[PDB]
RNA sequence: UCUCCUAAGAAGCUAUUAAAAUCACAU
RNA sequence: CCCAAUGUGAUUUUAAUAGCUUCUUAGGAGA
């Protein structure tokens, strides 16, 4: 069911990036949109988990946007 | 041995280097297309030819060329007959050589008539191969495209080389035929002048002209007064017409001295009236057409004259500059200040039109005049900045603001509590037949303009007019069931007034504001003004936010309230009559519930013999649709106005509809663009005009299926007579035959039974006739959409069914099942399980993710899920029980939270019926 | 008056009920009481009917009063827009195209091409930039234009030195170029 | 039941049934039936008022719940989405997602989007030598459960640092946090 | 005196239809 | 900020009419 868990996590992850005002950067939003739309159309879990590492790396690069040390505890 | 002396005589007095194309003294055999009408057979069909011996030239260094000598064995009288006709018509440069001679075969003298330096194929083979296109049988078209240097033989190894949408470069490969065809057109006018000045009478047909343009076979002409020569041309130009735009034939009219090697004509930029150029073009190519042409359609006599004259204007309006079309504007004084406003229009189809109620000086403006000025784009476009937008190929007018607007689309919200519940019930396991396929797709700022650019696919398209003027009378027989006409503002019904009024009013309020601000005499005065004047209007493009199985964006046209308010007052009496009728071809207004699905299928199955089921769906129906077919759809709906509107009133309403929902200044991203053609989906008649267009293509496919069948092979004398009468009514009678239109409608309605709803259709048809070519099949639709819609219809979008106990594969995105219900069996509709599960998991608002606020949302989805319980796949049947188990959970949690919040119980315990099957079963049983 | 008749008949019947003077006379007082009550029920029902009609009259008047206020507000908003757009038209550049026309009438599409003082160019890639807008002045619509500003899709100002084949992957395309007729 | 009029209705129907069962004269039964009819009519009038007033309360509770709870769902949306995401990423249990999340807690954050194709370029911040000791070995860097080739290393002042200088003893001389630039190995 | 029918007013219930708001689906 | 045309179904509320039931009033008929 990871196939479906990965597709559902992609919808929640782009909703978090949209709320952090990433749309205010056209050069960066156009990449997040492409990674999101590719994970939904994917058929192999190895493609979807590699595109999920690229999409999650956007959120981790925004230092101080989310308190990750508090969200992991 | 003796064949060498014959080969040397076929060369004649000329220098020629001939080689025999078969056995040396017997005739050759070939399969070719012919336009034929005779006492025994009629049609435009492909037949075997056996009366000719063929020779081909080698060049001066031993290689073959497209230059044939074609000899023929004739009787004695006809041999002399053709000779006499040729001698008189000999000095025309449009005529091929005719060598009349004799020679000994089988021990006796036989006459022969040799025609010199012909091409391999004729104009009829080029016309047939582009009309009757089959992607598995292209060998004649491929040899014409290569023999005449349109493309290399390697071009056909490309994926989907023929497809206008996946390989748009094919429009450049077909356009390399343009000068070849335009020379043949010229040579026809030289030949008609020669026949007239020589005193010759006869019908001229595409099979008697080569692909250089030369005429031959004069054995069916007769002599008359030398000044009374008359050439018959109705079927020649009408069969050829759709090929003239496909090959862009008149493209050499744009150049100085009409030479493709010289520069373009620098037209005067202020010029809007081209009436004398349109009349010059008609006499250049169509001199002998024998019907009155009106360059401006305000001068036409009836609907059929408007369709005639607009078909020539779609050809000629390709020569003139794009800046010449659209609103015509004039300077006018209101209380001493100068306004710029529209006082006419110039249409690509209808010509120049001028408004009748123009005032050059005014003291004050009423609310009705402020609405017209506000809607008029003139003031918006004349005060805006110039715009060069390189993101699209569509023509850009002006930018209304100093900044460009970019609109994005966000993802859908995830309803985790329903998904966690479904997974606990065993859903979404790997390898399961049910899985998530419907989602909300995000989009970047270029989304809007990217969807608007698909209007590229709308190409100018000239029709066969002899065919369209018969099809339009059979299409109208499907609408004799309904009443129609104009109504007052007192009688107009509006579904929801809390919706956008358009541009530029969406800045002051919603449709309700205007409907409340204007009394019924301001509304009736605004309607009566449109029967005498053209109001051009701006249309918004709005992106759509909804769930889908494919990632492309969707945009909808926000049509302005001057247009919406007055089109509704003209059409609504008819549109309400189409939705109130039952048992007709058009199924708008019929519910799927309480048996209605079984009633619709028992109606299309009718009393058809050897019946089979099939269906299709138009690709980019709004984008592709030709302007000639969107004009015809409005004329067919307007036929109800004979009692209340004059010929002049019915014109301006048409002109209005063209100025507001066909050719438009679309506003997108805060900037104005000219829309090229096709539907706008916020048009008041959208679903009803789609249904008229869908009947027209299905009537056309049956005219083509029967006229392209060999009449000598038809066994039933009733159908030979039907094919023979159909050719006369189409290509030789010039007025409508009411007795035949009723007979062809009755034939069609027994053997080919339809059910239609916008761009979606189901057909039940006689398979014994369809396999013999006596009615349409899917290959006859592939062919018609190619030359009449500019789209290749992929077999992945079509279907057919042999067993009627299974019903149609898909109609309105719903599958069918035959199931027992009580004492008898019925057809029920069922959805795709991923559409129903996807709508539960993903939502368009954050508050929709708490189920205790939204219990009635799950009750509605369970009504659509109920028929799945009767499916043989247990993974489908479990989807309904998932929804009923969830509705119970939501009521237990709602009751717990209500008691914790107020310490007092809810008194409405009636919710208990929504988690039991009896409430849902009753939605699919008759007698309500 | 029917209520007063009913109330006075109630007091006249209630004294006879207290002493039970005579069933016969009780009926006489009782019939006069219930006849008065019938007239009172007719009048009270009509009072309640008229009381409901008063709200229907006032609520229809408020819907008329709110509809005239909204007409009067949008009429002056449509006039404020029209008389504002009118103060932008190039009244000298515009008179010279309209006076040259055969009949004083022209296509709308030529008005921005021939009279607009300002041009917006929207550019999707560097190949399109190099072909259309290269340098600082350029020709379009048979006239000469000078670039006054460039901005990217994020509306940040781009200097003409930053637009090159090497740096193009770093910019936020499309660029929007603003130029003045020169 | 227990409305004020119910005792009159109940005692009247009991007396009417008792009289017909006892065989009492029809004029008595008519007086009992009539006094029952009026008591019953008053009870039905009281019960109609009760059922109307109870609907008035049940609608008020229902619409007040929907109002107060629609406010709650829309207010805490930023804290709900972030909490939901980090709950779902645990269930996936992928080695690459676990590796980058565990590194980001310590501050070993990437400056680029992490690229998928071979020989593409990555840049990563290294907070201290105690991070370097775990992620790096010789010319190699290990991140997102892949191997990367270190192209160059850069100090907080944008000065280049050689791979031989990074050691526990020499670590106080470098201006942390350090930046490592690397390329995806095959 | 009593019963029934007819006519009117009030209270109550049920049924049907219309209208308004809301949710869902189809092109 | 923007948020079209059209059809169908469900749920809630309100309004109008029909039937039934009770009381009061009035008139006649039978006894
Ligand atoms: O929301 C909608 C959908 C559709 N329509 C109208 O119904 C027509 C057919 O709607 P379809 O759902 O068939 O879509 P489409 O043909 O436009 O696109 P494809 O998926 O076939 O490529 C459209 O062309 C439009 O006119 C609307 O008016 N509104
Ligand atoms: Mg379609
Ligand atoms: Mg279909
Ligand atoms: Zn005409
Ligand atoms: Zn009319």
């Amino acid at each position: 069911s990871k196939m479906s868990d990965v597709k559902c996590t992609s919808v929640v992850l782009l909703s978090v990036l949209q709320q952090l005002r990433v749309e205010s950067s056209s050069k960066l939003w156009a990449q997040c949109v492409q990674l999101h739309n590719d994970i939904l159309l994917a058929k192999d879990t190895t493609e979807a988990f590699e595109k999920m590492v690229s999409l999650l790396s956007v959120l981790l690069s925004m230092q101080g946007a989310v308190d990750i040390n508090k969200l992991c505890e | 041995a003796d064949a060498q002396s014959f080969l040397n005589r076929v060369c004649g007095v000329s220098a020629a280097r001939l080689t025999p194309c078969g056995t040396g003294t017997s005739t050759d055999v070939v399969y070719r297309a012919f336009d034929i009408y005779n006492d025994k057979v009629a049609g435009f069909a492909k037949f075997l030819k056996t009366n000719c011996c063929r020779f081909q030239e080698k060049d001066e260094d031993d290689n073959l060329i497209d230059s044939y000598f074609v000899v023929k064995r004739h009787t004695f009288s006809n041999y002399q007959h053709e000779e006499t006709i040729y001698n008189l018509l000999k000095d025309c440069p449009a005529v091929a050589k005719h060598d009349f001679f004799k020679f000994r075969i089988d021990g006796d003298m036989v006459p022969h008539i040799s025609r010199q330096r012909l091409t391999k194929y004729t104009m009829a083979d080029l016309v047939y191969a582009l009309r009757h296109f089959d992607e598995g049988n292209c060998d004649t078209l491929k040899e014409i495209l290569v023999t005449y240097n349109c493309c290399d033989d390697d071009y056909f190894n490309k994926k989907d080389w023929y497809d206008f949408v996946e390989n748009p470069d094919i429009l450049r490969v077909y356009a390399n035929l343009g000068e070849r065809v335009r020379q043949a057109l010229l040579k026809t006018v030289q030949f008609c002048d020669a026949m007239r000045n020589a005193g010759i009478v006869g019908v001229l047909t595409l099979d008697n002209q080569d692909l250089n343009g030369n005429w031959y076979d004069f054995g069916d002409f007769i002599q008359t007064t030398p000044g009374s020569g008359v050439p018959v041309v109705d079927s020649y130009y009408s069969l050829l017409m759709p090929i003239l735009t496909l090959t862009r034939a008149l493209t050499a009219e744009s150049h100085v001295d009409t030479d493709l090697t010289k520069p373009y004509i620098k037209w005067d930029l202020l010029k809007y009236d081209f009436t004398e150029e349109r009349l010059k073009l008609f006499d250049r190519y169509f001199k002998y057409w024998d019907q009155t042409y009106h360059p401006n359609c305000v001068n036409c006599l009836d609907d059929r004259c408007i369709l005639h004259c607009a078909n020539f204007n779609v050809l000629f309006s390709t020569v003139f500059p794009p800046t010449s079309f659209g609103p015509l504007v004039r300077k006018i004084f209101v209380d001493g200040v100068p306004f710029v406003v529209s006082t006419g229009y110039h249409f690509r189809e209808l010509g120049v039109v001028h408004n009748q109620d123009v005032n050059l000086h005014s003291s004050r403006l009423s609310f009705k005049e402020l609405l017209v000025y506000a809607a008029d784009p003139a003031m918006h476009a004349a005060s805006g900045n110039l715009l060069l937008d390189k993101r699209t190929t569509c023509f850009s007018v002006a930018a209304l603001t100093n900044n460009v607007a970019f609109q994005t689309v966000k993802p859908g919200n995830f309803n985790k509590d329903f998904y966690d519940f479904a997974v606990s019930k065993g859903f979404f396991k790997e390898g399961s037949s049910v899985e998530l396929k419907h989602f909300f797709f995000a989009q970047d700022g270029n989304a809007a303009i990217s969807d608007y650019d698909y209007y590229r696919y709308n190409l100018p398209t000239m029709c066969d007019i002899r065919q369209l003027l018969f099809v339009v009378e059979v299409v109208d027989k499907y609408f004799d069931c309904y009443d129609g006409g104009c109504i007052n503002a007192n009688q107009v019904i509006v579904n929801n007034l809390d919706k956008s009024a358009g541009f530029p009013f969406n800045k002051w309020g919603k449709a309700r504001l205007y409907y409340d601000s204007m009394s019924y005499e301001d509304q009736d005065a605004l309607f009566a003004y449109t029967k005498r004047n053209v109001i051009p209007t701006i249309t918004q493009m709005n992106l759509k936010y909804a769930i889908s199985a494919k990632n492309r964006a969707r945009t909808v046209a926000g049509v302005s309230i001057c247009s919406t308010m007055t089109n509704r007052q003209f059409h609504q009496k008819l549109l309400k009559s189409i939705a109130a009728t039952r048992g007709a071809t058009v199924v708008i207004g019929t519910s799927k519930f309480y048996g209605g699905w079984h009633n619709m299928l028992k109606t299309v199955y009718s009393d058809v013999e050897n019946p089979h089921l099939m269906g299709w769906d138009y690709p980019k129906c709004d984008r592709a649709m030709p302007n000639m077919l969107r004009i015809m759809a409005s004329l067919v709906l307007a036929r109800k106005h004979t009692t209340c509107c004059s010929l002049s009133h019915r014109f301006y309403r048409l002109a209005n509809e063209c100025a507001q929902v066909l050719s438009e200044m679309v506003m997108c991203g805060g900037s104005l663009y000219v829309k090229p053609g096709g539907t706008s989906s916020g048009d008041a008649t959208t679903a009803y005009a789609n249904s008229v267009f869908n009947i027209c293509q299905a009537v056309t496919a049956n005219v083509n299926a029967l006229l392209s069948t060999d009449g000598n092979k038809i066994a039933d004398k009733y159908v030979r007579n039907l094919q023979h009468r159909l050719y006369e009514c189409l290509y030789r009678n010039r007025d409508v035959d009411t007795d035949f239109v009723n007979e062809f409608y009755a034939y069609l309605r027994k053997h080919f039974s339809m059910m239609i709803l916008s761009d979606d259709a189901v057909v039940c048809f006689n398979s014994t006739y369809a396999s013999q070519g006596l009615v349409a099949s899917i290959k006859n639709f592939k062919s018609v959409l190619y030359y009449q819609n500019n789209v290749f219809m992929s077999e992945a979008k079509c279907w057919t069914e042999t067993d009627l106990t299974k019903g149609p594969h898909e109609f309105c995105s719903q599958h069918t099942m035959l199931v027992k219900q009580g004492d008898d069996y019925v057809y029920l509709p069922y959805p795709d399980p991923s559409r129903i599960l996807g709508a539960g998991c993903f939502v368009d608002d954050i508050v929709k993710t708490d189920g205790t606020l939204m219990i009635e949302r799950f009750v509605s989805l369970a009504i659509d899920a109920y028929p799945l319980t009767k499916h043989p796949n247990q993974e489908y049947a479990d989807v309904f029980h998932l929804y009923l188990q969830y509705i119970r959970k939501l009521h237990d949690e709602l009751t717990g939270h209500m008691l914790d919040m107020y310490s007092v119980m809810l008194t409405n315990d009636n919710t208990s019926r929504y988690w039991e099957p009896e409430f849902y079963e009753a939605m699919y049983t008759p007698h309500t | 008056p029917s209520y007063a008749a009913f109330a006075t008949a109630q007091e006249a019947y209630e004294q006879a009920v207290a002493n039970g003077d005579s069933e016969v006379v009780l009926k006489k007082l009782k019939k006069s009481l219930n006849v008065a009550k019938s007239e009172f029920d007719r009048d009270a029902a009509m009072q309640r009917k008229l009381e409901k009609m008063a709200d229907q009259a006032m609520t229809q008047m408020y819907k008329q009063a709110r509809s005239e206020d909204k007409r009067a507000k949008v009429t002056s908003a449509m006039q404020t827009m029209l008389f504002t757009m009118l103060r932008k038209l190039d009244n000298d550049a515009l008179n010279n195209i309209i006076n040259n026309a055969r009949d004083g009438c022209v296509p709308l599409n030529i008005i921005p091409l021939t009279t607009a003082a300002k041009l917006m160019v929207v550019i999707p890639d560097y190949n399109t930039y190099k072909n259309t807008c290269d340098g600082t002045t350029f020709t379009y619509a048979s006239a000469l234009w000078e670039i006054q500003q460039v901005v990217d899709a994020d509306s940040k100002i781009v200097q003409l030195s930053e637009i090159s084949m090497d740096n193009s992957p770093n910019l936020a395309w499309p660029l929007i170029v603003t130029a003045l007729r020169a």
